[PDB]
RNA sequence: AAUUCCUUGUCGGGUAAGUUCCGACCUGCACGAAUGGCGUAAUGAUGGCCAGGCUGUCUCCACCCGAGACUCAGUGAAAUU
RNA sequence: GCUCGCCGGAAGACCAAGGGUUCCUGUCCAACGUUAAUCGGGGCAGGGUGAGUCGACCCCUAAGGCGAGGCCGAAAGGCGUAGUCGAUGGGAAACAGGUUAAUAUUCCUGUACUUGGUGUUACUGCGAAGGGGGGACGGAGAAGGCUAUGUUGGCCGGGCGACGGUUGUCCCGGUUUAAGCGUGUAGGCUGGUUUUCCAGGCAAAUCCGGAAAAUCAAGGCUGAGGCGUGAUGACGAGGCACUACGGUGCUGAAGCAACAAAUGCCCUGCUUCCAGGAAAAGCCUCUAAGCAUCAGGUAACAUCAAAUCGUACCCCAAACCGACACAGGUGGUCAGGUAGAGAAUACCAAGGCGCUUGAGAGAACUCGGGUGAAGGAACUAGGCAAAAUGGUGCCGUAACUUCGGGAGAAGGCACGCUGAUAUGUAGGUGAGGUCCCUCGCGGAUGGAGCUGAAAUCAGUCGAAGAUACCAGCUGGCUGCAACUGUUUAUUAAAAACACAGCACUGUGCAAACACGAAAGUGGACGUAUACGGUGUGACGCCUGCCCGGUGCCGGAAGGUUAAUU
RNA sequence: AGGACCGAACCGACUAAUGUUGAAAAAUUAGCGGAUGACUUGUGGCUGGGGGUGAAAGGCCAAUCAAACCGGGAGAUAGCU
């Protein structure tokens, strides 16, 4: 739920929390854990390549099954767990043969539910089938751009895609950004949507909260000298030039898509 | 007031030690120059 | 007005007397709406102004307790010319 | 040698880092020491560092480094796989007493423990570069049970007072003892045992995981402290004699109880929250290829081995970093008494020091302080500086407000000592006795002894009872920024920089973008509720008109237009 | 519960005096701010000069920074002293 903190101190007045009592209260599954060291935005040359990255809380990586290639073996949901590596939640599922795995949590999934994958699976949320066996106009998530590679689209807290039409070996989908793209009719997808739609209502409330996430402060650019940024300085506040990045690019409408290997799968860009 | 030189034997050997100088082409040229001049101590090893 | 040149603008408040301060007037030399406009409780080793208490800050300085300055013995510099 | 003064959460004690003989003894006073010097961290000579258990080496790995082949690059060279290095982390074992001028958990005495090699005996499915378990982990908060440690009584030895009193409710000192082994308590966690089956753990599996039955209600794991033993020992105030008055030898009393109590231990526990909290080996366990009268595995006994290097001394300082015997800087551990909330503050214990020029005088002026008649900011750019306020309990407290605040608003009253209530109260702790029991480190009852607030009443001394150190000045109007934070190391701490929030815009994943001649890496083991760039800057009410100019985003008839031909 | 409150250790540097051939090439004395967090600290590691890093001052990169230090071209050039 969404709860507003009381103003007992400056720093808690504007804080809004998201709480879910269904999440597991304990340690995660050790066999599916891995180490994950921070980088600070620096590459193998030791230079900063992405600014505003550094610090934060220590985190461990959970291995999530984005392929869902266990066909014909039903599985049951054990519990929902908190994942610090992503905005959405994850669920621990136990198969009949005795195997355990992590999957993304759909909208209305809870402990005790059953899931299955393959071509003969039922049309229920949480089930994974090739898009060729999905009725047109259905809502799915965790879609693969290539057969077998794994899901890559609609993986955020509350994202989903809709199947619009199917002509031949390809199908047409409308992505969350409004783009119309077509993919082969052999990529697997999962019914439903990701079940953390309230994640967007959180309010950090103070500067320290952002530092916990690993985000470092941003310097505007008009506050620097001309030797550092094109926006430079001046006696007071002047800014007598068109907005531009560091390194000199516009940032107010200029497009930067130059692939040319795609655009045979793009129908309408967006907007 | 804290001054610039804070001694540390481990860091001294890793930065200017004999093996550090022999691990790079430019480092080996430093030894050649000092040998030609006749220095009694080539490095800071001891 | 952190913006007003003429300017200590004019009127009112505070003082025996106020180029500063507070409230109004509008003739805005040259305010103005995200290089944001107008308000705002709390917060500040932040700018301006007025009171009570308090005092050597002052009228106007006096005395006293210690370390130097002064004399004796030992050691023994400096800028400059 | 006797007095005086100073430090005592250090100016005491033990180390790491760093230094490298500064350590102890004899001898010397030229130079060095801001003076003299018989003295010294100075000159010269000799002496001193003893380990199976402490540390390193060693086994294992983090960030990261190097990197056979390999990929890439004019050359040099760059990145990286298999591997191999790399602690600031994980991994077997020793305690007390005595002893040197200088070393000791290392030497000596007493009593222990750990890991391996070989041999013998009995009983035996042993086996890995593979599987599983374990190792293995956050912040904050709360309560209980303990110890270190302290105080008082008891006990033992000694004492009877330089000046009134001091044979008692008087004074001084001591009252100490480990590892190991046995017992398994306060307390924490988990139901246990047997049979059968299975798409999982790359092959396999009696192990792990999953499913279905039977059968019982207590089995197992972890765990401070206490008690016993260790100990007929060791230590021990005081004595008795020798004594080159440095100190050497022998002997040896009491050695108990109660109360208070940690920031240390039980606790890697318990409760709770969101920001969701290393790796690998040692260790335990199951099997494959193989080997089975072998080889190996378990147990007892005997025996051998445990190498090599460091060990002196300083270590908040005269020995390290600052050119100096320099008001500077430097990480970890130990934590006594009275008062006190306290590791603040004042005076002290153990212990250590008076800081390497002195002696006189008692002018101006300078530096650091104390007091002041009458006035009380008249000083000055400005209350700069100084003075003043200062504790606990109770009563009481405005505008405004985002309803939390403002607020300790402002202001007012009471504080010592003695006796009584009560020969020491409320409370805390808890012996003896008795009762029951699966009798045990048990339960109930029981209350001796010990410890000890606060309040009321009466009396009493001083000018003054939060008496010293310690310890908020308060109120009214207003500009700017919401707030906690950040910044010109060495003249600027601010209205500047961040900030939560808001908007525009780019980006469909081999993403945009950034570092790279390239390979590749970051973004991200993320996927539009995501990521990058730009402006604004909590919150409340709002954000109007203009697309000619410049930029950006679309369009296609026509005009102009490169290499090439 | 809290980038909550008072206040030592610890980390900072707002005011005044002294010092200015200083005890010290930035310190001392009396006051002052934060003190469970965007906190502070030990050991080791990575980023190299038209480059790094920067809650942004042209700050910092070994007492040196509007382009570090060392060697070389080099006896650069100087219508000027």
């Amino acid at each position: 739920a969404v709860v507003k903190c009381k103003p007992t101190s400056p720093g808690r007045r504007h804080v809004v929390k998201v709480v879910n009592p269904e999440l597991h209260k304990g340690k995660p599954f050790a066999p599916l854990l891995e180490k994950n060291s921070k980088s600070g935005g620096r590459n193998n040359n030791g230079r900063i390549t992405t600014r505003h990255i550094g610090g934060g809380h220590k985190q461990a990586y959970r291995i999530v099954d984005f392929k869902r290639n266990k066909d014909g073996i039903p599985a049951v949901v054990e519990r929902l767990e908190y994942d610090p590596n992503r905005s959405a939640n994850i669920a621990l599922v136990l198969y009949k043969d005795g195997e355990r795995r992590y999957i993304l949590a759909p909208k209305g999934l809870k402990a005790g539910d059953q899931i299955q994958s393959g071509v003969d699976a039922a049309i229920k949320p949480g089930n994974t089938l090739p898009m060729r066996n999905i009725p047109v106009g259905s809502t799915v998530h965790n879609v693969e751009m290539k057969p077998g590679k794994g899901g890559q689209l609609a993986r955020s807290a509350g994202t989903y895609v809709q199947i619009v039409a199917r002509d031949g070996a390809y199908v047409t989908l409308r992505l969350r950004s409004g783009e119309m793209r077509k993919v082969e009719a052999d990529c697997r997808a999962t019914l439903g949507e990701v079940g953390n739609a309230e994640h967007m209502l959180r309010v950090l409330g103070k500067a320290g909260a952002a530092r916990w996430r690993g985000v470092r402060p941003t310097v505007r650019g008009t506050a620097m000298n001309p030797v550092d940024h094109p926006h430079g300085g001046g006696e007071g506040r002047n800014f007598g030039k068109h907005p531009v990045t560091p390194w000199g690019v516009q940032t107010k409408g200029k497009k930067t898509r130059s692939n040319k290997r795609t655009d045979k799968f793009i129908v309408r860009r967006r907007s | 007031m804290k001054r610039t030189f804070q001694p540390s034997v481990l860091k001294r050997n890793r930065s200017h030690g004999f093996r550090a100088r022999m691990a790079t082409k430019n480092g080996r040229q430093v030894l050649a120059r000092r040998r030609a001049k006749g220095r009694a101590r080539l490095t800071v090893s001891k």
